[PDB]
């Protein structure tokens, strides 16, 4: 997966 | 024929790193690995 | 390895290329 | 371009840049601003002699 | 590695900043730790001092 | 003295570096167009600016590379986020890396020359970055033997770089079977 | 077909067609004026590229003769291959660059350097190419 | 007396690019573009300005680069001085060159 997906997206969010 | 590439790489680069503006850099790093030579350093301290 | 690396980190990137280059060229008809 | 990149050998030909850009956003210094009426009556930075 | 030389970009590599592991620690420097006393008088000391100025000094 | 000053009326006491009234003020209330680049606009009100970074523009322009499907394009695109600085990205490098070794006409030398300097402006490599330069170091028997032994030495330097940073990521957390598979790959 | 040729085809590569969409008269002079200044510039980032000192000194002093006044001014002279090159960069067609090259070697002020020809800038900015 | 002393000072100084700025819709343009166009006796390397200073002969006024120590083509711009151009002043090419040709 792309980068910036494991940089921002992998979070707890809503 | 292969190796007159070899020779003139290395001129090119040895012209390169001697010209007047790099010199100093040149000279910086070639104190740096492993190359000492007190033919500078001396005529150097005599100046000083 | 230990020229270009330096000649890198110094600001020098073409002559460090030219260089890596150089030595690898030297490996090359040492080895074989 | 003042050092020619080595990246320049694969730059697009012009062929169909109609739309070209450079051409399309510079404008004349006239068009910048405008004389408001704000201009008109603007006070003055000195302080003037006698007015 | 001290948490500062850490890189913690998955995408990027950044240069380590110059105080990384330098700094040193005293707690004499900080944190900023203090007796009570001592801040009492400061603080008032502070106020009625606002008007001891020597305004005309060579 | 004298009641109005010299300084004011005498042209010899003439200051040169004052200007006039209407120039100055002018000049102020100009708002100069906020989309200077392609991809983003440029932040105007401190709101604005709560929204902007160059880092996150990085991933603006990496999108808008994705799109592009012939690498002519994407070189202008690249030219632009590289003189703005923006944040660039192992992102930006997979992307322009793979689209130029597609690319029928490119010089092998180049794409080299293209990740070298993706890394100088601080790009991490990672595996397929890595893995792709590979595979350009394969289909290219055309150059001199020195030039590919030298980029030889450099993918193995990198391909080891790679594999004991990724090490050190996964030994904290116990992960042995996941790891096992990594250096099966390196 | 009034003017200068290379500069004509310059423009013709650089403005395009598309440069008569915009119909203020002004405008397109900028426009054209400022393409060739572009032009001129890099032409003269082209003098004494691929030429050494020593022939450019003889050519030179074969030109200025006994007189004084030309004394001070210096020959800028374009190699042919360098020429083609640039005009190539800017997108004219190599049916047009070939005309050019072809046309620029019928021409007396040409001077053969280093088994190839070049030529003074101020030909390639005043030379009108049927001969 | 003064006016010597920073002429040779002047001449051993390489001139500073970085100070150089671009007033508006003026054109960047490399020392070397400028030499090659108006002569380098413009814009010397110190072995031309060398040249000039302890010769003699009009017929040379230096357009092209001169050799060095080291035999290659001197590119060097030191700064500029007041004696080098006087000794320019005195050949009649230069002269012309200038628009002073009534002299």
């Amino acid at each position: 997966t792309t980068a910036e997906h494991k940089q921002q997206d992998q979070f707890y969010s809503p | 024929e292969r190796a007159a590439s070899r020779k003139q790489r290395i001129e090119n680069i040895a012209q390169e790193l001697s010209s007047f503006e790099r010199v100093d850099l040149s000279c910086d790093l070639l104190r740096k690995l492993g190359v000492d030579m007190t033919e500078l350093d001396t005529a150097a301290a005599a100046t000083r | 390895n230990a020229f270009s690396n330096m000649l890198r980190e110094n600001g020098l990137h073409d002559t460090a290329r030219e260089v890596a280059l150089c030595e690898a060229m030297n490996r090359n008809k040492e080895l074989a | 371009s003042n050092t020619e990149h080595f990246l320049d050998k694969y730059e697009p030909k012009r062929n169909a840049d109609t739309v070209a850009d450079k051409y399309r956003t510079t404008k004349q210094i006239t068009e910048i601003d405008k004389w408001t009426r704000y201009d008109s009556a603007r006070a003055d930075n000195y302080r003037p002699l006698s007015i | 590695l001290s948490p500062l030389e850490v890189q913690r970009d998955v995408g990027r590599l950044e240069p380590i900043p110059s105080y990384a592991g330098k700094i040193n620690a005293d707690r004499s420097v900080f944190p900023f730790q203090w007796k009570t006393e001592d801040w009492y008088e400061y603080e008032v000391a502070k106020v009625r001092n606002r008007r001891f100025v020597f305004e005309n000094t060579e | 003295s004298a009641n109005i000053p010299r300084s004011v009326w005498d042209p010899a006491q003439h200051n040169p570096n004052w200007s006039d009234s209407y120039g100055h003020d002018i000049t102020n209330r100009r708002a100069w167009p906020a989309r200077k680049w392609t991809v983003g606009l440029e932040p105007c009100t401190p709101r604005e600016w709560l929204q902007f970074s160059h880092r996150n523009l990085a991933y603006a322009y990496n999108g808008a590379l994705r799109a592009c499907h012939s690498l002519p394009s994407m070189l202008l695109l690249y030219k632009e986020m590289k003189q703005r600085g923006v944040k660039v990205d192992v992102d930006t490098m997979n992307v322009l890396l793979t689209r130029a070794a597609r690319h029928e006409h490119i010089q092998v030398d180049d794409v080299f020359l293209l990740f070298d300097e993706l890394v100088a402006l601080g790009a991490r490599p990672d595996l397929a970055a890595a893995e792709t330069l590979h595979t350009v170091l394969s289909h290219s028997a055309s150059m001199p033997e020195e030039w590919r032994e030298a980029r030889r030495l450099q993918l193995v330097e990198l391909y080891n770089n790679l594999a004991m940073e990724e090490v050190e990521r996964l030994a904290p957390h116990r992960a042995d079977r996941l790891l096992k598979e990594q250096m099966k790959r390196f | 077909c009034d003017e200068p040729f290379i500069l004509h085809l310059v423009k013709r590569a650089k403005l395009g067609e598309c440069v008569t969409n915009f119909t203020d008269t002004a405008y397109i002079a900028h426009l054209e004026s400022s393409v060739i200044n572009e032009f001129h510039l890099a032409l003269t980032k082209l003098v004494g590229k691929g030429i050494s000192p020593t022939l450019l000194a003889q050519k030179t002093g074969q030109l200025h003769r006994g007189s004084v006044r030309v004394g001070g001014n210096v020959v800028p002279f374009v190699k042919s291959r360098e020429l083609s090159r640039l005009l190539e960069r800017m997108g004219l067609t190599s049916e047009s660059i070939a005309v050019i090259t072809r046309g620029l070697a019928n021409c007396p002020e040409q001077e053969s350097v280093g088994d190839d020809f070049a030529v003074p800038v101020s030909l390639i900015l005043s030379w009108d190419g049927p001969g | 007396t003064r006016r010597h002393r920073l002429d040779e000072i002047c001449e051993r100084t390489p001139f500073d690019e970085r100070e150089m700025r671009v007033n508006d819709d003026e054109m960047r343009v490399s020392v070397e573009t400028l030499r090659s166009w108006f002569g380098v006796y413009m814009l010397p390397s110190p072995t031309v300005v060398n040249a000039v200073l302890g010769g003699s002969a009009s017929v040379n006024l230096h357009l092209y680069h001169l050799a060095d120590e080291m035999g290659t083509a001197d590119t060097r711009e030191h700064v500029l001085s007041s004696r080098y151009l006087n000794r320019l002043l005195l050949l009649e090419s230069y002269q012309n060159r200038v628009g002073r040709g009534f002299m």
